[PDB]
């Protein structure tokens, strides 16, 4: 049921390791972006 | 959350004094 030429087309093109590794690497930015409106708000209440 | 005249006055003053005010002699 792939439904869609271009989704095997991607999924041929898509290397998996590579989009494990870019998918941790926006995990800990948007982590790090977290900790920037935490401190933010320390700032904030200080 | 947490983060939440002198000079007009004397002449003011003057012009109300001297305008209200009244004696003959001045």
């Amino acid at each position: 049921q792939l439904k869609s030429y271009y989704e095997e087309s991607r999924g041929l093109e898509r290397d998996l390791i590579g989009e494990f590794v870019k998918s941790r690497k926006t995990a800990w930015r948007v982590a790090t972006a977290s900790g920037l409106f935490g401190l933010l708000g320390m700032v904030c209440g200080i | 959350v947490g983060f939440s005249e002198v000079v007009d006055t004397y002449w003011l003053n003057q012009y109300v004094l001297n305008r209200e005010a009244y004696d003959y002699n001045t």
